[PDB]
């Protein structure tokens, strides 16, 4: 799950 | 109940009172040293006050983008809403103004850095942790809801930590006065409720469920929809499938379940006992709701910082000039402002 997150990539800054 | 609502009730009449006769033209751009970029259809600059020596965050956006990106309605609220709240955690904004190119709303600079920041360098909260940030929200959305204001873009990004670690709530490019239903897409992807994806008439429930994501990705490290892109984020919120990881207590599960609720009309926040299904729920059995609100909680944790001035807790952009153009520009569109 963490990993998988890590994996998407989007774990930077959100833009609306 | 009558300490509560009594509060409530004032802290509408100071509102609406605001609200009626807004503050408008209170600074120039000149009364200011700029310092540094913070953030990035505008950005918000680290800036000085020249003559007090103050420090404060100026967010500056672009007329001419705002007309173009259809936000002309939006940045009238947040400069509406900006100057007629006051709540512990919400960012205090201390001047506003307009030139021929940019709007500037000038508010109080929080050095502590972003909670998201803090979050993805120690990768995940404690629940103690998380559900004292949480309580603030939870506070927060009660004092907006019953002013009939819906927040619309909570998210780690737009929780700034301050120097007593306490959260204070920035950006309300996308709040919005609403007694009813409302209908504009906005927010941010892993944060939308299904009913915003689903182009439906919706309401504050969707400030509710994403609390719930905003809990989870505190306490997990992660959000709880998430994919390579959004159209796959969007099909997965739209799913009503939620998986917990195993070091999630039982009453969190229980708790986020009930805000992760697709029908908006099941959703805790939204039934008949509002947000008081939320505050007595098991998982914030031990929170001092006065306390937090008082501020008398110690915090997780104090933000490392030298000064008032120290951008250390923020990252590097790009150093551009503020142009402002010798023309005026968009001028009826923003005659309010
Ligand atoms: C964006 C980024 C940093 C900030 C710091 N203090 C107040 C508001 C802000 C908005």
């Amino acid at each position: 799950t963490y990993a998988d997150f890590i994996a998407s990539g989007r774990t930077g800054r959100r833009n609306a | 109940q009558e300490s509560v609502k009594e509060f409530l009730a004032k802290a509408k009449e100071e509102f609406l009172k605001k609200w009626e006769s807004p503050s408008q033209n209170t600074a120039q751009l000149d009364h200011f040293d700029r310092i540094k970029t913070l953030g990035t259809f505008g950005r918000v600059m680290l800036v000085k006050h020249k003559e007090t020596g103050n420090h404060y965050a100026m967010k500056i956006l672009d007329k001419q983008k705002v007309v173009k990106l259809k936000q002309i309605e939006h940045t009238l609220n947040e400069k509406r809403i900006l100057q007629a709240v006051n709540f512990p955690f919400l960012v205090k904004l201390e001047f506003s103004f307009k030139d021929n190119s940019n709007l500037y709303m000038v508010m109080e600079y929080v050095p502590g850095g972003e909670m998201f920041s803090h979050l993805r360098r120690i990768g995940r909260f404690s629940e103690p942790h998380a559900r004292f940030y949480a309580a603030q929200i939870v506070l927060t959305f009660e004092y907006l809801h019953s002013l009939d204001l819906i927040y619309r873009d909570l998210k780690p990004e737009n929780l700034l930590i301050d120097q007593q670690g306490y959260i204070q709530v920035t950006d309300f490019g996308f709040a919005k006065r609403v007694k009813g239903r409302t209908w504009t897409l906005c927010g941010t992807p892993e944060y939308l409720a299904p009913e915003i994806i689903l182009s439906k008439g919706y309401n504050k429930a969707v400030d509710w469920w994403a609390l719930g994501v905003l809990i989870y990705e505190m306490a997990a490290g992660y959000p709880p929809f998430f994919a390579d892109q959004p159209i796959q984020i969007y099909e997965k919120i739209v799913s009503g499938k939620v998986r917990f990881p195993s070091h999630f207590s039982s009453d969190l599960k229980d708790l986020l379940r009930n805000l992760l609720q697709v029908d908006l009309t099941k959703r805790f926040g939204n039934l008949k006992n509002g947000v008081n299904d939320i505050k007595n729920h098991k998982w914030f059995a031990t929170t001092d709701w006065i306390a937090i609100y008082q501020r008398k909680v110690e915090a997780p944790f104090i933000p490392k910082f030298k000064g008032p001035g120290d951008t250390s807790n923020f990252d590097d952009y790009e150093e551009e000039e503020i142009r402002v153009s010798i023309n005026e520009k968009c001028g009826k569109e923003f005659t309010e402002f």
